[PDB]
């Protein structure tokens, strides 16, 4: 139940922690994607400004 | 500049 907040292609936009699939770590950057309902949708945020329950399922795929 | 920075938000 935790929200991210994203900026996409100059557009705000953001999901529910659940609805996240892919959390890599890109240099500085979250990189991530997500279910859009049925689609697939893929965004980022900077590790500086992450919900720490972001960066909790980030460091769980890193194992 | 404004840099407009065009923020280019790039």
């Amino acid at each position: 139940m935790v929200k991210v907040k994203f900026k996409y292609k100059g557009e705000e936009k953001e999901v529910d922690t659940s609805k996240i699939k892919k959390v890599w770590r890109a240099g500085k950057a979250v990189s991530f994607t997500y279910d859009d309902n049925g689609k697939t949708g893929r965004g980022a945020v900077s590790e500086k400004d992450a919900p720490k329950e972001l960066l909790d399922m980030l460091a769980r795929a890193e194992r | 500049t404004x840099x407009x920075x065009x923020x280019x938000x790039x």
